[PDB]
């Protein structure tokens, strides 16, 4: 180690924790918990970023003076690539949309980006290498955005050998577009559910949990080379997840079901949006997709990391969904939702 | 007084300060243990703890004395003394236009009787003693902290307080709210050593052990 | 194995305690040394310990034996015990 | 010497009562305190919590250092019930950001100097 | 003067520049490294030595009371030159 | 290769040649990754599950006060007796000595400057051994202030 | 005599739940009491008058931005005075720090004489002024 990654301090604001990290997409839902985790113990984070500099100032308070530096960068430009990882330990990749726009699509930033992140990150010696996949991603599947995630995950197993690849399920927090996503479906009067919700089981995972996995495979050598399924301790049926997140708000629950055919047509409807699309047919496969069962695969206990139930922390993300007379409602008044015993 | 640089002496003032010291420890022999003026006309009077509303009462009350403002209250912290806290009044005659100081003792577990039966002054007086020294104050309307942040820990004037103390504070966005953390600087507060190896006064120089 | 490896004798320079245990090495610990040629016997002096006979056996087991009010002959007992016996 | 001014409790039972009396204000509140500051632990966790403070105490046997000690605790029932304290005060008890620290020998000899 | 590291880093006047591993030179990217560019030991080597004709010389930095402290500067040694300790000029005796 | 602290770096016993124990303490830290001398061995002791009975600075001074009540005596020096009976032992075997001359290891100011690991390293005593051997021509700098 | 109607607590004086100070800064930490050593670059012994209690020293790191010398320690520049030693180890006992006192070291008396230096048989005389 040279003479200034060499951990010093207590692990506080100020202290040095020898990690040099480059986090790609950090300024998204999962990219802020990561590059608050970092700045904590006192590492260097470089954070690339695409969007305008106004849209990083939540990343600011997150480290210490000088620890935490911004660079501009170009998902199709590799000399901006190679500039932001030529003095890192650790590449972060969380780029990604959940949409596709005029200019990237999902095989763009799932399987160019990635890529070329992980060609330069190699080519620069970069020790670390940590890609976040999906749950779910598949050669087969009938979610152009899961099709994708698995032709990435090749790509940079190929790339980058000693990539460690971390599969999440669906993540849940105050900024998660997934129980946000159901409490907001109260503006549309009922809840259309794919077969009513009967068919398809989820297994949600807390951003936390999923923050401090990542944290732990960087300083972990056991972890490279490997990749991890991210998952959440209980597996609900969507209806009973639904279900529960409308009494977690305390908002009325009209569920009925919608042919898959007619679902498809309104998330095509939704798209015509120039800018966040609402939903997506896209969004329509993944919620109605059942979270596979990877037992090959290792998890969060082995890199460490006790898996937050959802009953701990619903109210956290959903409190806001409520109405003044439901605000101040506890966190027992709910009845628990009914978990798939596996 | 014709040196132009030294702060003449005012011999009458410490004349009537010393004649007006032996007549409060002749009235209240009970309490009082020390009485002393000094060199720039201070009375000082040392006197019991218990002593504390019997002495302030007749200092206010009493028709040569009429000390009816309390110009300030509050506490000196000496570790090397057992009872290391130093309890001081400083009291303001407008009759007579004369202060006089009333200092007391206590130490960590040792109440001290609240003057706000004589002075209402010293409600919030009291309050900012027991906040930043820790001296519990017996019979106070309402005692409680004053000066530091709600639930702080410790009393920040002890001399054995630690100058950054040992908590800091920060916003953590997990949690979205401000966390408490413990304290580390990025430079640490430099002690500088200053005081000089040679005797500067002898007029106070301290008899051999 | 299990055989005795280090005998250290803990004594006071002066206190009335430890007169048992000056006279045992006055005396007879130059002959206990030539019994033993190869077995560190240390005695070590401090002022105002209670006397002791520390045993070091293999592997790092030790036992502890006060000698303190004892007489030269019980002192020379002690040490026979253990010297014998090694557990 | 031994002979000490009494802040209120003349021996080990009259302040244990003070301890007692002080540990149902607290027991009673943090009902309360969960649904005032909107606290997202279970009445439970929070009962936990005034449990755990009480017992870290649980060894002194000065009447007067335990008086100051139910003087302070009852100062802090008045913070929180009137609301003085804010969300952040009353989730400083349960150190939530702050990382684990090791307790074992090897542990703590990885990471640094501190005995 | 101004030197430069093969890796292209300017070093300063006091000899500092990050070594080829190190990371902290990240902050520099997109940004500059900060180097005064007159370094005084080469600007006070530029000054010709004053020639004097006493053994003992005083300087106070010029500018009388806008300069240094005065000081003595003994000229004996005939095998250097008198140098102030506070401003770094010259002096040498004249011979005599 | 274990890296340790030099006696700058912890808080040590040293017992001089009197038998007076002295403790040094700590000024700075060790640098980069070295730890304390008997805290690497207390550390090697618990992965090898052969764990020693002490785990901090005060328990592995109580162990040094069971093998030699003295070395926890600061700055007192207790004193030794039975000259007697060491000599009596000394005598018994009767070795036979040579005819080399007694020359001690260090004869001049040059072999004073540098004879352990840390003076060895030091740029100071490498320039006091030039300049007792080779005189002030090539160690004079020059001194302005 | 004092009429306050008194107690008797016949405990040691124990003020750490009290005083608001961390375990790890109670526990951990080793006081030293002692009084300081003069100086030796001066003749003056007015810093060696009192006693003073400081504590272990722990790590100092260097600021990865600037350089500076940081600390995580709290008690780092704590230096307490006293004026006996029974005064400053009655603090750490009542305050729960574990403590190692040095005990004041005085100068001896030494015997000057100015004639000694032109003595005439002894070794004293000295060969320059
Ligand atoms: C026949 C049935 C036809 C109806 C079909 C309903 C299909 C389901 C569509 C659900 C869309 C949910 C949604 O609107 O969420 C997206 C967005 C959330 O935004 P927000 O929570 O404010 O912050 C995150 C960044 N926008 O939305 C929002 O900004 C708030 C809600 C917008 C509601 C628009 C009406
Ligand atoms: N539920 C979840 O959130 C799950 C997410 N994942 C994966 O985790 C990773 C993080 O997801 P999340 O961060 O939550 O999604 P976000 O949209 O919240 O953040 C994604 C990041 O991708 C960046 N990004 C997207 N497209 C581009 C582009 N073309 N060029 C540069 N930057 C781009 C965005 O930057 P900007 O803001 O500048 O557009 C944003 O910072 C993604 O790979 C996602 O697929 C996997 C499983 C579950
Ligand atoms: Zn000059």
């Amino acid at each position: 180690l040279h003479h200034a990654v060499i951990p010093h301090g207590k692990g506080g604001r100020s202290s040095v924790s020898g990690i040099v990290a480059t986090v790609f997409g950090a300024t998204g839902f999962l990219g802020r918990y990561v590059v608050n985790h970092l700045g904590r113990m006192g590492s260097q984070v470089i954070v690339p970023h695409r969007c305008e500099p106004y849209d990083t100032m939540h990343l600011r308070p997150m480290g210490d003076l000088g620890q935490i530096i911004f660079m501009d960068w170009n998902g199709r430009d590799k000399d901006s690539i190679r500039r932001a990882v030529e003095h890192s330990s650790v590449v972060i990749n969380l780029v990604g949309r959940e949409w596709e726009t005029q200019n990237f699509d999902f095989e763009d930033v799932f399987v160019k980006i990635p890529q070329a992140i992980a060609q330069v990150s190699k080519e620069a010696g970069v020790e670390k290498f940590i890609h976040i996949s999906h749950l779910n991603a598949d050669i087969k599947s009938s979610s152009k955005y899961l099709r994708s995630k698995a032709v990435g995950e090749k790509e940079v197993r190929e790339t980058f050998p000693e990539a460690t690849i971390i599969k999440p399920a669906e993540i849940f927090g105050r900024e998660d577009r997934f129980l946000n996503y159901f409490a907001n479906i109260r503006w549309f009067g009922g809840v259309p559910l794919i077969s009513l919700g009967k068919k398809t089981v989820k297994q949600p995972v807390y951003i936390v949990d999923v923050t401090k996995g990542i944290i732990n495979a960087i300083k972990d050598p056991d972890a490279r080379g490997k990749t991890f399924a991210f998952v959440g301790p209980s597996r609900y049926l969507l209806f009973d997840l639904v279900q529960y997140v409308f009494a977690v708000a305390h908002r009325p629950f009209l569920p009925y079901p919608l042919p898959h055919f007619a679902y498809r047509w309104i998330g095509r409807l939704f798209e015509i949006s120039p800018f966040e699309p609402w939903t997506t047919r896209d969004k329509v496969e993944r919620i109605h997709t059942t979270d596979k069962i990877l037992p090959h695969l290792p998890g969060l206990e082995d890199l460490g990391v006790e898996a937050t139930p959802l009953e701990l922390k619903a109210i956290e993300v959903l409190r806001r969904h409520r109405t003044y007379r439901w605000l101040s409602s506890e966190i027992e008044d709910v009845q628990p939702a009914k978990t798939i015993p596996t | 007084d014709t040196r132009p640089t030294v702060r003449p002496r005012n011999d009458v003032a410490h004349k009537q300060l010393s004649a007006f010291g032996e007549y409060v420890a002749e009235i209240l022999p009970k309490y009082v243990q020390q009485v002393q003026v000094s060199c720039f006309n201070e009375l000082e009077i040392c006197i019991h703890p218990d002593g504390v509303i019997p002495v302030l009462t007749f200092l206010r009350d009493h028709s040569n004395a009429q000390f009816k403002s309390l110009a300030d209250l509050t506490a000196v912290d000496i570790p090397t003394r057992q009872n290391r806290f130093e309890i001081v009044y400083n009291l303001l005659s407008l009759r007579f236009n004369s202060r006089i100081r009333v200092k007391t003792y206590t130490d960590e577990l040792t109440p001290i009787e609240s003057s706000v039966p004589v002075y209402k002054a010293a409600n919030w007086y009291e309050r900012e003693i027991w906040d930043m020294f820790g001296v519990f104050f017996a019979n106070h309307p309402d005692l409680r902290r004053i000066l530091t942040d709600y639930g702080f820990e410790g009393h920040p004037f002890r001399k054995d307080f630690p100058l950054s103390g040992y908590v800091e504070l920060r916003y953590d966005d997990e949690v979205k709210r401000v966390v408490a953390e413990p304290v580390e600087l990025a430079q640490e507060f430099r002690k500088f050593d200053l005081n000089s190896p040679w005797e500067a006064f002898p007029a106070y120089r301290q008899p051999p052990e | 194995k299990l055989g005795l490896r280090e005998i250290r004798i803990h004594l006071c320079q002066r206190s009335p305690g430890s007169q048992g245990v000056r006279d045992f090495i006055e005396k007879r610990y130059v002959e206990l040394k030539k019994a033993n040629p190869d077995l560190p016997i240390l005695i070590r002096e401090c002022s105002d310990v209670q006397p002791k006979l520390w045993a070091r056996y293999a592997f790092g087991q030790e036992k502890n034996v006060s000698l303190n009010n004892f007489s030269a002959d019980q002192v020379t007992r002690a040490l026979e015990n253990v010297l014998s016996s090694k557990a | 010497s031994t002979s000490v001014k009494p802040i209120f409790s003349r021996d080990m039972n009259e302040a244990k009562r003070r301890v007692r009396e002080l540990y149902r204000a607290w027991y009673r509140e943090v009902p309360n305190t969960v649904h005032l500051f909107q606290l997202d632990i279970s009445v439970k966790q929070g009962r936990d919590k005034v449990r755990e403070m009480f017992k870290k105490n649980a060894h002194i046997t000065d009447p007067r250092v335990v008086d100051l000690l139910v003087i302070k605790g009852k100062m802090e029932l008045e913070e929180t019930i009137k609301v003085w304290k804010q969300r952040t005060h009353v989730m400083r008890f349960f150190h939530e950001t702050e990382a684990p620290r090791p307790k074992d020998f090897l542990s703590k000899f990885y990471v640094g100097h501190d005995p | 003067g101004v030197r430069t590291s093969p890796t292209g880093e300017k070093v300063t006047h006091t000899g500092q520049v990050y070594d080829d591993g190190d990371y902290r030179k990240v902050r520099f990217v997109g940004r500059q490294k900060e180097v005064n560019e007159n370094f005084a030991i080469d600007l006070i080597a530029e000054q010709p030595v004053s020639q004097v004709g006493s053994r003992v010389i005083s300087c106070d930095g010029g500018g009388g009371a806008l300069g240094h402290p005065r000081v003595y500067i003994n000229l004996d040694k005939e095998t250097k030159t008198g140098t102030c300790g506070y401003c770094g000029l010259q002096f040498r005796q004249q011979h005599h | 290769i274990l890296p340790g602290a030099a006696y700058t770096e912890k808080s040590a016993t040293y017992v001089n040649t009197e038998g007076r124990a002295q403790q040094t303490k700590v000024a700075v830290t060790p640098p980069g990754l070295a730890r304390e001398d008997w805290k690497i061995i207390r550390a090697l002791s618990e992965i090898a599950g052969m764990t020693l009975p002490y785990d901090t600075l005060d328990q592995v001074r109580n162990r040094l006060e069971e093998v030699s009540p003295n070395l926890v005596r600061y700055d007192d020096v207790e004193g030794a007796n039975y000259f007697q009976q060491a000599s009596e032992l000394s005598k018994l075997v009767n070795q036979q000595l040579l005819a080399d001359p007694l020359v001690p290891p260090q004869l001049t100011i040059k072999d004073f400057y540098m004879t352990d690991s840390i003076s060895r390293a030091s740029q100071t005593m490498a320039k006091c051994v030039k300049a007792v051997t080779e005189g002030a021509h090539a160690v004079e700098e020059p001194s302005i202030c | 005599t004092r009429d306050t109607q008194l107690i008797t607590v016949d405990e040691k004086l124990d003020i750490t739940t009290i005083t608001g100070v961390p375990e790890e800064h109670i526990k951990t930490r080793k006081a030293r009491i002692f009084v300081p050593a003069r100086n030796n670059m001066q003749s003056g012994v007015n810093n060696t008058k009192k006693w003073k209690m400081e504590f272990d020293t722990r790590e100092r790191w260097e600021n990865p931005l600037m350089g500076w010398a940081s600390t995580a320690d709290p008690l780092s520049n704590l230096v307490l005075t006293f004026s006996t030693k029974e005064d400053a180890v009655a603090f750490a006992e009542k305050n729960g720090w574990s403590y190692d006192v040095e005990e004041r070291k005085v100068p001896k008396p030494k015997s000057k004489s100015y004639g000694a230096n032109f003595s005439w048989n002894k070794r004293t005389r000295v060969s320059t002024k």
